[PDB]
């Protein structure tokens, strides 16, 4: 009877695998979309592009979502749906008796998924090049929880006598929580991932007073409220999908780590 | 001993046999592909900061 | 310059040494062999002594 | 590439293991000889053994 | 080259000589079939011995 068992669930830790496989191969595909993806966003940024072929490159981000949504609904391992949410957390059993099994999940990749990007704050008041940062105001203070639950509390000093680009560049270099740009007119976007944040994002500083910066809870924006027809648009959807591949990324290691310990399982069962 | 029903030394021969069997395939792969990490169950942290690199 | 070392750093992490894999593939096909040629001789000789003591 | 996993899905649930289904082969043969070497040696002592008494 | 002399140790160790190994393996089926036929002939040879005095 043990016997049986065993075959039993080798026969499931294979099914598993197969599956795994399967998401993984889909996931791998829809990695390289965002690659390309954020190629595109950063190639909009240029400030040589006119309307017209930023209009171009708006449309093929348009035709690349509309391919990671399909991506997203089709993969299906013979009539289960893979990475639409509806997989949730299955199990599988792994063992001769009953009681042993590993759940696997398998979060949904849509570009309308929460984790597909995170909370993008735009400043008040924009400043064109002229203006440098003043030196009697240069303290800028962040305070926000991660989601993980350990709060987190940043205390930038802005070097004196920077244009609004350098600071954002400063900014992004100081931290990696932030990621900080700057849009045609000037005005600081400040994007925050998904995992990066959860409550409201506060800000302090006399610097943020003069920038116009107000943290609050922010804007939603997933990879489908990308749009790059805009400077802070291609900025902020640099920031956008690099949250996505960060979750991409963690979403394929995860089933990794599935699949080395269905690996292991079975030939411990065998 | 002389069994009939059984045959465990058959058992451990088809076990090896399949060890060597998915070795082969993941080493083909490895060799066909150019890439020595193809899927997340090669490496994890590998593939994570090789796709960051890229 | 900052491309080129992160590019030598990549296939690093990623690009597989075709000498390493190779030889591990000449392993495997090696193992798989022996693998076969002793299931050929364990399926058959200790299933078939039987039939001599009968 | 979901059609290579779909496939390698289908051939391990369907295709056989030529290894287990050759050792199955194999033991079902000596089986059947050990069957029919015992079959004859149990007709022929049994209906012998009242025809010797008489 | 730490690694090459660990693994040297460690072939020398663990990894079995397929020399001996082989040679092992042949006789130990020498050994296998002389015991069959010597149990083939004790098997009948002693016991139908009072047999035949009937």
């Amino acid at each position: 009877a043990q016997s049986r068992g065993l075959d039993v669930a080798m026969r499931n830790a294979n099914d598993g695998i197969s599956i795994a496989q399967t998401a993984e191969g889909a996931m791998n595909e829809s990695t390289s979309i965002l690659q390309r993806m954020r190629d595109l966003a950063l190639q909009s940024a240029n400030g040589t592009n006119s309307a017209s072929e930023r209009q171009a490159l708006n449309e093929e981000s348009v035709a690349l979502q509309d391919e990671l949504n399909r991506i997203a609904e089709t993969t299906s391992f013979g009539g289960r749906k893979l990475l639409n949410g509806s997989f949730g957390e299955a199990s599988f059993q792994i063992g001769s008796s009953s009681g042993e099994a590993i759940i696997m999940g398998l979060t949904s990749v849509r570009a309308d998924d929460f984790r597909m990007g995170g909370q993008s704050f735009i400043a008040e008041q924009p400043k064109t090049k002229e203006w440098g940062v003043p030196p009697t105001a240069r303290d800028l203070k962040f305070e926000f929880t991660k989601k993980d639950g350990e709060a987190v509390v940043l205390d930038i000093i802005a070097k004196d006598g920077d244009d609004i680009e350098e600071l954002a560049t400063y900014i992004n270099g100081q931290t990696d929580l932030f990621k900080a740009s700057v849009d045609q007119e000037g005005k600081l976007q400040i994007f925050v991932a998904e995992p990066n944040i959860e409550g409201n994002f506060n800000i302090s500083g006399g610097l943020a007073t003069e920038l116009g910066l107000n943290g609050g809870p922010g804007v939603k924006t997933t990879v489908q409220d990308i749009d790059i027809t805009s400077v802070g648009g291609s900025q902020n959807a640099v920031g956008i999908i690099d949250a996505a591949l960060k979750y991409v990324d963690s979403q394929r290691a995860d089933l990794g780590a599935k699949q080395n310990r269905l690996s292991h399982s079975i030939s411990n069962l065998s | 001993t002389i069994n009939v029903n059984t045959n465990v030394s058959a058992m451990t021969a088809q076990r090896y046999l399949t060890k060597a069997t998915g070795e082969l395939n993941t080493s083909m792969e490895r060799l066909s592909s150019g890439n020595r990490i193809n899927s997340a169950k090669d490496d994890a942290a590998g593939l994570q900061i090789s796709n960051r690199l890229t | 310059n900052i491309q080129e070392n992160v590019e030598a750093s990549k296939s690093r992490i990623k690009d597989t040494d075709f000498a390493k894999e190779t030889t591990q593939l000449t392993k495997s096909q090696i193992l798989q062999q022996a693998g076969t040629s002793i299931l050929a001789q364990a399926k058959q000789l200790p299933n078939s002594a039987i039939s001599l003591l009968q």
